[PDB]
């Protein structure tokens, strides 16, 4: 047969995760996309992002260590 | 990999995306800007810090990504001790800034193989005191070689346990009690596995990763990526959500922060995988004391799960995910309790509708599927 019995432990929490436990990245490489501004502007994408709130958003990647901040550049 | 500059404009786009989406931005600083004697040259970062504080930007920080492969990536070797020192320098600059309580996370090392274990242990001896969380990265497979069989293999899922135990071994021996985060995690590195990382098949690894992360004491999991060129994106090129977006939204609405335990009676306990948390109380439909069970069936037949005393006759809502055909586990579309999940419009996520089960009935979970079950009126004190 394919009946399976579960055992549950419920006396106390074994751990507490962050409300932000399920969080997301944007790869640092996406700041080298010409269309970067259009992409994060997207109303549609904002809707999807808001659905995962609360979350950390990590801006990071391989390219993290090849990105230089230019106070001048437009 | 060549250098590239980015503008205040980019910092502004990123920050308003995060801000307007209700997400907490973490920004990784270039750690390969060095001085003559391979110390971290911090003047560029000092600029970005200034600009950000001027604009009123509430931001958390990282320094470097996968320092363990800087030699391969840039023919520079930095050891853990130096990197720890580099992190103390950054902490200083943050303390002397306008958000002096800004969080610092690191060191975003790859999975704990001997060289990486050594790097992380020496990083934490030296810089451990100034980080608010230890970040490390995990991937199950190489995106170039991964197969559909690998995505369905419980021997592949199980490897993650060992990785987690190795990280906790380094941390307990250098900084007992420090929070441990997955800072970048996915099915497969190299941008994901074409026709696999973006499909319903990807959900076995993702839901299992979440279940085991919670159970084993990981406080935060960061999914490579929300959006991007990578096959492992939650959202595709046309800003349409893939099956992992929906899995993620379901998890987010149903699963609480209080982690419990579930297990199967028997010696085969590899293909049927079970996780138990307190129900997310912010879920308007549920009340204090309710349980969320979630379960992965990698058997090739339906299994029928029986709740133990005193939960055997409780009202249960099922949230079963199943691919929309014709492409089976390789589908990019998913159904919740037989209803296809689609945005209502660009502004509107649909409802996520329960299927109340007959009280006392066993929990049917079809072959190659995953489901949530909410045990209504469980009255578990540890949850209340
Ligand atoms: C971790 C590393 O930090 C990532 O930069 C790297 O992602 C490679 C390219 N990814 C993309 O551009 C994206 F977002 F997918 F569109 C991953 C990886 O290997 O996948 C990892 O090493
Ligand atoms: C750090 O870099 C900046 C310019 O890139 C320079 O002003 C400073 O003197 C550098 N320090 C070094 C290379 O030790
Ligand atoms: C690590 O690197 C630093 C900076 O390059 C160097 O001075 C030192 O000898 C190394 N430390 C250890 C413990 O090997
Ligand atoms: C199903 O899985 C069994 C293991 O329980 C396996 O040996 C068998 O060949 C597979 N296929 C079907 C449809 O039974």
């Amino acid at each position: 047969q394919d009946v399976v019995d579960l055992d549950f432990f419920t006396q106390e929490p074994l751990h507490l995760v962050s409300p932000s436990f399920l969080s997301v990245t944007i790869d640092a490489n996406l700041a080298t996309d010409p269309r970067f501004l259009i992409l994060l502007g997207s109303p549609k994408l904002r809707t999807l992002a808001r659905g995962l709130s609360p979350a950390y958003l990590r801006f990071g990647g391989t390219k993290t260590d090849f990105l230089i901040f230019d106070p001048k550049k437009e | 990999f060549k250098n590239s500059t980015y503008s205040r404009s980019s910092v502004d786009v990123l920050y308003t995306f995060a801000n307007c989406s209700g997400l907490d931005l973490i920004f990784g600083l270039n750690a390969l800007l060095r001085t003559a004697d391979l110390q971290w040259n911090s003047s560029n970062a000092q600029l970005l810090l200034d600009y950000c504080s001027s604009k009123g930007y509430n931001i958390s920080w990282e320094l470097g990504n996968e320092p363990n492969s800087f030699l391969k990536k840039a023919d520079i070797f930095i050891n853990g001790s130096q990197l720890g020192e580099d992190f103390i320098q950054l902490h200083k600059l943050l303390r002397k800034s306008t958000f002096k309580n800004a969080k610092l996370y690191g060191p975003d090392v790859g999975q704990p193989r001997r060289k990486t274990a050594k790097m992380l242990k020496s990083f934490l001896k030296a810089g451990g005191e100034v980080i608010d969380s230890v970040t490390w990265h995990h991937y199950y497979l190489n995106g170039r070689t991964a197969t559909r069989e690998d995505f369905l293999n419980p021997d592949v899922l199980d490897i993650f346990i060992s990785s987690v135990q190795k990280v906790f071994q380094v941390v307990e021996s250098t900084r007992p009690g420090k929070k441990v985060w997955l800072g970048e995690t996915s099915s497969a590195y190299g941008g994901g596995a074409p026709l696999l990382s973006d499909t319903f098949a990807a959900g076995f690894m993702w839901l299992d990763k979440l279940g085991l992360s919670a159970r084993m004491g990981i406080e935060v999991v960061m999914r490579q990526v929300f959006f991007g060129a990578g096959n492992y994106h939650l959202v595709d090129e046309n800003f349409d959500p893939l099956p992992d977006y929906w899995l993620s939204l379901l998890f987010k609405k149903l699963v609480g922060t209080k982690v419990l335990m579930a297990s199967v009676q028997g010696s085969k306990r590899r293909k049927l995988r079970v996780y138990l948390h307190c129900t997310n109380t912010d879920n308007p439909r549920y009340k204090e004391g309710d349980l969320t069970l979630y379960a992965i069936n990698l058997h090739n037949v339906t299994k029928y799960l029986r709740l133990p005393y005193p939960f055997s006759n409780k009202q249960v809502d099922k949230y079963l995910l199943r691919p929309l055909g014709p492409h089976g586990l390789l589908s990019k579309s998913v159904q919740l309790n037989g209803l296809t999940l689609k945005m209502v419009d660009d502004q509107t996520l649909p409802p996520l509708m329960e299927k109340p089960l007959r009280p006392g009935s066993s929990l049917g979970l079809p072959a190659f599927s995953y489901s949530f079950f909410v045990i209504r009126n469980a009255k578990v004190a540890a949850c209340i």
